[PDB]
């Protein structure tokens, strides 16, 4: 086991030992069923890359100086046109829907047809960082560890401003000059009374 | 049903409090105390309400007492109940937030060793650093106790506990019910009885307001 | 054994082992819809139901009300707060209606199921992988997984008081509401509005001088 | 509003027949003292003449060319301009009543069907057993409804006698 999420409570024993990440975190017993566990330890891990992907990408893009991440799709909306790195491209909103479904459809149909495979390894490991199973367990962890951090952050992402309307960038800065006077008892939404 | 103190003289007591807990008097007309499950909880309940109401009193009592001597510091005049809106450092939802994590925390660490004694003596940062093995619950100890007090009669300093609890706890009832008719802080009331107690009571000084 | 008249004839079906069962049993059926054991099995659903939602909304009506008269909130009375949510809204109540009924649907089709037969929605390969969560336990109505996240079921010896304290409290916000309705029709005041004012005077601030509630006096 | 009809409130005849009954009356009270029963009697009649047709202006009644309140008996219609008063809610009332009615008689029927002499219950009614089946009565629609969903409401054919066809 990865550690114990409850101190003094015992692990669940539908939860295995060799699993990664597994901290014996299951209040609500989900994973009670081993054909539950599968899709949902699956899931988890597709959710925790595809986080990783978007907070890199909100964070590189509010640091570099190309707006946040809420007012990225706002091109298409009043109308305009997308800039990657400061490069104009031709795409509308109608041609990106579309290759973007063929490719994600594609893609995503190939990786449903294996059979709910989690850790595919050849060509999506040409630097082979994985080739032996004992140092396998270990980046497995951090894998999924980088993935739940990285979940936690985009829902904080999306709560922040939801809450406040500046970026993650702008929200730290702002955290930053004055602690005490601005984080979310301050919003005026998270703590109604006061 | 023994030779234990009651809280009345010759009161047929009820026979599920036997003296374990500290300060047993028998008192119980309501008979809440009937689930043994009910009362083991009634009892940390009663512990945390008494050490917090004890802090109140002493909070309430102690900045008075300083204001109306040569003592003087930022906050002064400044009443218990007016102290909400005072001027401080950080705003007071900030420090609402900033403490209700913090509480967070230790009661939630405080119910797990309550749920199971002894699975919350060890720190989770620091291995090395933990309570003694023998603990009962409402009772922590250890680093809790650094000057080893524990160490003679536990017995009659945890009558002594209990029993300025719920002193305390009537005195904050009687703080919340004095701010609330005569509106002026507790001292003061305690001032202007002590100045002439016949024609100050609660009697006559409820009887002016009919 | 507990009754709502003491020295009435508690009726037979009441009085099974498997009536007995059932949190907050009093007697209490002078007109014997419960006789059928799965007419009274249908109606224990009924009433469980009507306990949480009455709880809730009488939750909703009262602790928004009661700040109201404080200066913790300004939340309007219930009578008139549909009016005042519709007006600053982003939809109009006809397609806000459209999506609760299919939401509520749903679940309710889905709890319907599992009334008819009790751990059917666990049918594995139907709900991406959820289904194991939705089989009930072994009490209809008082299923777990998803429901219940601190656990607080799992301990038998206060499960037989939780239920007393959730069907008696539901049955105390059943007639608040009714209570908040016919206050409606007698005063055309909110229910803490009532309340202080029976409270200012109550011998002469009651239903005995609205008008309405004795129209022969 | 519908069918052509008009509100009791802006109808003339409805007003002119309103002046004609009172005139009437007031022609008959003419004729009598002020302070005897005979122009008591009369006065009450035309208060309750007054009141009924301000009731029924009050109440949305759709009033003909002959001044007359018309009834709708379409459920739409009446729910849609609120003439739901007229042939709706009396509809559910009498459902109710009627069905408490043929509940409590077919359950003192099935009662007494299995004792000694049922035709001698059925000329001498058992008092304290009708009383307990009429105040148990109040739920005859859900007792109907389960009655009907456990297969217990209705006979068997095979139990119920045919002619020889
Ligand atoms: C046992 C705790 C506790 C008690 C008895 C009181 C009691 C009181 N506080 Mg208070 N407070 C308490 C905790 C806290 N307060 C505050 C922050 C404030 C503020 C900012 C203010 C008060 C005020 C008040 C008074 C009026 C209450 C009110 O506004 O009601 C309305 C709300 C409800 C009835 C709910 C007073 C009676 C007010 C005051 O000073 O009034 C003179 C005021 O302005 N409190 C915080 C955040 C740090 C608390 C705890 O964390
Ligand atoms: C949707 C993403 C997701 C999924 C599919 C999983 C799945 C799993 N987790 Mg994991 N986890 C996640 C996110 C997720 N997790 C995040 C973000 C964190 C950081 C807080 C963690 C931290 C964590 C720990 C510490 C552990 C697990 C463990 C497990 C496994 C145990 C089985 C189980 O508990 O039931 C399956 C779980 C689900 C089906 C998720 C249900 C989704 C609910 C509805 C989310 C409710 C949140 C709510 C909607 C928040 C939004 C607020 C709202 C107002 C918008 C399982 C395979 C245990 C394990 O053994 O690891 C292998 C364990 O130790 N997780
Ligand atoms: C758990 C009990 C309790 C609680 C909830 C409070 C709460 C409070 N106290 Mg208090 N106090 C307590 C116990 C308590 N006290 C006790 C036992 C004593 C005696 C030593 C004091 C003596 C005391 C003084 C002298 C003052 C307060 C003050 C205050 C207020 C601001 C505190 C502050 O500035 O930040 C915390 C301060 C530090 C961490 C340092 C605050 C509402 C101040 C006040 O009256 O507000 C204007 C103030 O002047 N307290
Ligand atoms: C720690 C308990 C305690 C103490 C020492 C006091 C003391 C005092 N109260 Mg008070 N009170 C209390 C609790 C207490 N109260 C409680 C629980 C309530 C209900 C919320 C009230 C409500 C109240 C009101 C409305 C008023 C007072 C007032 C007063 C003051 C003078 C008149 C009087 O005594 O009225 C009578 C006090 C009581 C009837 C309280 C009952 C007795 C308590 C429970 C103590 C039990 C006695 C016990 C043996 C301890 C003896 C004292 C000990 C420290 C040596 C006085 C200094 C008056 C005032 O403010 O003066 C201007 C006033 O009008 N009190
Ligand atoms: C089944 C019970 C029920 C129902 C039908 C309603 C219905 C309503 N409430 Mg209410 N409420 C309830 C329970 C209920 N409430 C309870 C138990 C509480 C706590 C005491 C509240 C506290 C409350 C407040 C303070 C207010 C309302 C308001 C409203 C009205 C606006 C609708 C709305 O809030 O937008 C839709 C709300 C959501 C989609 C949920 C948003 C998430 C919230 C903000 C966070 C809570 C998290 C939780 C998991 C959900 C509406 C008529 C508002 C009003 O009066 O309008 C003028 C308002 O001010 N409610
Ligand atoms: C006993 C036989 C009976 C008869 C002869 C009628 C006859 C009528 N009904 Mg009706 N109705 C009945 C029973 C009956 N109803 C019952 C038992 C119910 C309760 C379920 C209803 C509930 C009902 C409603 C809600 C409505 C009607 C309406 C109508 C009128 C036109 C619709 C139609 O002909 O289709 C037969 C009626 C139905 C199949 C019920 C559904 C309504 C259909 C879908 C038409 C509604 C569309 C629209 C409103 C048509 C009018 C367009 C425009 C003039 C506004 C028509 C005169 C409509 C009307 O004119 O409103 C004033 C109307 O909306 N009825
Ligand atoms: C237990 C009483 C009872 C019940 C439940 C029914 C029920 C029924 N009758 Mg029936 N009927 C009754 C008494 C009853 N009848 C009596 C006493 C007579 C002689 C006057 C009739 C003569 C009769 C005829 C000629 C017809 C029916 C028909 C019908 C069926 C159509 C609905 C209807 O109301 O028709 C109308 C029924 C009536 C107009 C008579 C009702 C008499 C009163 C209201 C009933 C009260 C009985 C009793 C005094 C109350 C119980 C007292 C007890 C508690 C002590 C229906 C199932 C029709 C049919 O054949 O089915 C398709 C039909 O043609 N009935
Ligand atoms: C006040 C609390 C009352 C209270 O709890 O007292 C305490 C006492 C409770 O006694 P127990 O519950 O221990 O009863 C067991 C035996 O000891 C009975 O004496 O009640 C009585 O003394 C009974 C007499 C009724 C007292 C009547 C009140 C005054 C009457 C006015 C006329
Ligand atoms: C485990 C468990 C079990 C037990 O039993 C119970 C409980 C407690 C229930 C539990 C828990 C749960 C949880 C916590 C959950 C959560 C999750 C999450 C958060 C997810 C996210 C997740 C998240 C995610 C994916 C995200 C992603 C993101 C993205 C893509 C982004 C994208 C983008 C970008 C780049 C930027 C731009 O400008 C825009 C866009 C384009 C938009
Ligand atoms: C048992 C029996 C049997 C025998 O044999 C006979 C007899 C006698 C008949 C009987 C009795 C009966 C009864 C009493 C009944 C009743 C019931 C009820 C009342 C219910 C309610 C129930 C109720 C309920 C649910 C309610 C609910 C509520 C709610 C949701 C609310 C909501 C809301 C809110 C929040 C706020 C806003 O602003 C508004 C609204 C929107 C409005
Ligand atoms: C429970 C009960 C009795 C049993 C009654 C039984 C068995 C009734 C069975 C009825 C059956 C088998 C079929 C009934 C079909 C009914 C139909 C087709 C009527 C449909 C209604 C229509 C078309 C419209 C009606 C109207 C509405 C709703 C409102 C207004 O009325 C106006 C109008 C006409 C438009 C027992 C045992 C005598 C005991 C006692 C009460």
């Amino acid at each position: 086991k990865a550690g114990n999420w409850l101190p003094g409570s015992d692990a669940p024993a539908w939860l295995p030992d060799d699993l990664p990440g597994n901290y014996g975190f299951d209040p609500l017993s989900l994973g009670k069923e081993p054909a539950s566990l599968k899709r949902f330890t699956e899931s988890e891990v597709i959710h925790g890359r595809w986080a990783m992907l978007g907070v890199a990408g909100s964070l590189a893009v509010e640091l570099l100086g190309y707006g946040n991440w809420y007012d990225a799709p706002l091109w298409a909306v009043n109308g305009g046109k997308a800039t990657w790195f400061g490069i104009e491209v031709p795409f509308d909103l109608n041609a990106l829907l579309a290759f973007e479904f063929v490719a994600m459809a594609a893609a995503e149909g190939q990786r449903g047809d294996a059979g709910g495979v989690v850790y595919p390894g050849g060509a999506f490991d040409p630097l082979g960082f994985a080739k032996d199973s004992s140092k396998s367990g270990e980046l497995k962890l951090k894998e999924i560890k980088n993935g739940r951090l990285a979940m936690v952050a985009f829902l904080g992402f999306v709560a922040q401003h939801a809450a406040t309307g500046k970026g993650p960038i702008a929200a730290l800065g702002e955290h930053l000059a004055n602690p005490w006077g601005a984080n979310f008892a301050t919003n005026g939404i998270s703590v109604p009374f006061f | 049903d023994a030779a234990l103190p009651s809280w009345m003289p010759g009161a047929d007591l009820p026979g599920y409090l036997n003296g374990t807990l500290p300060g047993d008097f028998g008192f119980d007309p309501l008979y809440l105390g009937q689930d043994p499950v009910k009362l083991k909880w009634y009892a940390q309940a009663e512990l945390m309400n008494a050490r917090f109401a004890m802090l109140a009193v002493a909070g309430i009592l102690v900045p008075e007492l300083l204001s109306n001597i040569g003592f003087s510091w930022p906050g002064a005049g400044v009443a218990w109940y007016d102290a909400g809106k005072f001027e401080y450092f950080a705003p007071a939802s900030s420090l609402f937030g900033v403490q209700m994590l913090l509480f967070a925390w230790v009661e939630i660490r405080r119910y797990q060793d309550f749920v199971k004694p002894g699975s919350a003596n060890q720190d989770p940062i620091f291995t090395n650093n933990k309570l003694p093995d023998g603990n009962e619950p409402g009772y922590p100890g250890g680093i809790f106790d650094p000057f080893g007090w524990s160490k003679g009669d536990i017995k009659s300093l945890k009558l002594k506990e209990i029993k300025n609890g719920r002193l305390a706890m009537l005195a904050f009832a009687g703080f919340i019910g004095q701010a609330y008719t005569t509106g002026t802080t507790p001292l003061k009331n305690l001032s202007t009885h002590l100045a002439d107690p016949w024609s100050t009571t609660v009697w006559q000084n409820d009887l002016a307001r009919l | 054994r507990q009754s709502w008249l003491p020295g009435s004839q508690i009726p037979a079906h009441l009085d099974t082992p498997a009536a007995q069962a059932l949190a907050g049993n009093f007697g209490f059926d002078p007109l014997g819809l419960g006789k059928d054991p799965v007419a009274l099995r249908w109606y224990q659903q009924a009433e469980l139901i009507h306990c949480r939602t009455a709880m809730a909304g009488v939750a909703g009506i009262l602790i928004p009300g009661l700040l109201t008269k404080a200066g913790a909130l300004n939340v309007p009375e219930w009578y008139d707060a549909g009016k005042v949510a519709i007006e600053n809204s982003f939809a109009p109540w006809g397609s806000l209606l459209a999506v609760q009924l299919f939401l509520c649907g749903f679940v309710e089709a889905k709890r319907w199921q599992d009334i008819r037969k009790p751990g059917s929605q666990g049918e594995p390969g139907s709900f991406l992988g959820f289904e194991a969560s939705l089989k009930g336990t072994s009490e209809l109505g008082y299923p777990g997984g998803p429901f219940d996240p601190l656990g607080l079921s799992k301990e038998a010896d206060k499960w037989a008081d939780w239920k007393l304290k959730e069907v008696k409290n539901g049955r105390l916000a059943m007639l608040a509401f009714l209570g908040f309705v016919a206050q409606k029709y007698a005063t055309g005041a909110g229910p803490v509005d009532n309340l202080a004012a029976h409270l200012k005077d109550p011998w002469h601030v009651n239903y005995a001088t609205n008008g309405v509630s004795l129209p022969f006096l | 509003d519908i069918a052509g009809l008009t509100p009791c409130s802006e109808s003339k005849a409805y007003a002119k027949l309103e002046k004609k009954e009172l005139k009437t009356l007031e022609k008959r009270l003419k004729q009598y003292e002020a302070d005897s029963a005979p122009a008591v009697a009369l006065k009450a009649t035309m208060e309750r003449t007054k009141a009924r047709f301000a009731n029924y202006a009050k109440a949305g009644l759709l009033c003909g060319n002959d001044g007359l309140p018309h009834l709708i008996a379409d459920p739409g219609l009446a729910l849609k301009y609120g003439h739901a008063g007229e042939v709706f809610i009396p509809t559910f009332g009498f459902l109710y009543v009627a069905g408490y009615i043929g509940y409590v008689g077919r359950q003192y029927l099935i009662a007494v069907k299995g004792e000694a002499k049922p035709t001698d219950k059925e000329i001498i009614i058992d008092v304290p057993l009708a009383t307990k089946l009429a105040w148990q009565g109040a739920g005859w629609p859900l007792a109907a409804v389960q009655e009907l969903q456990r297969g217990t409401l209705l006979e068997k054919e095979e139990n119920i006698t045919v002619s020889p066809r």
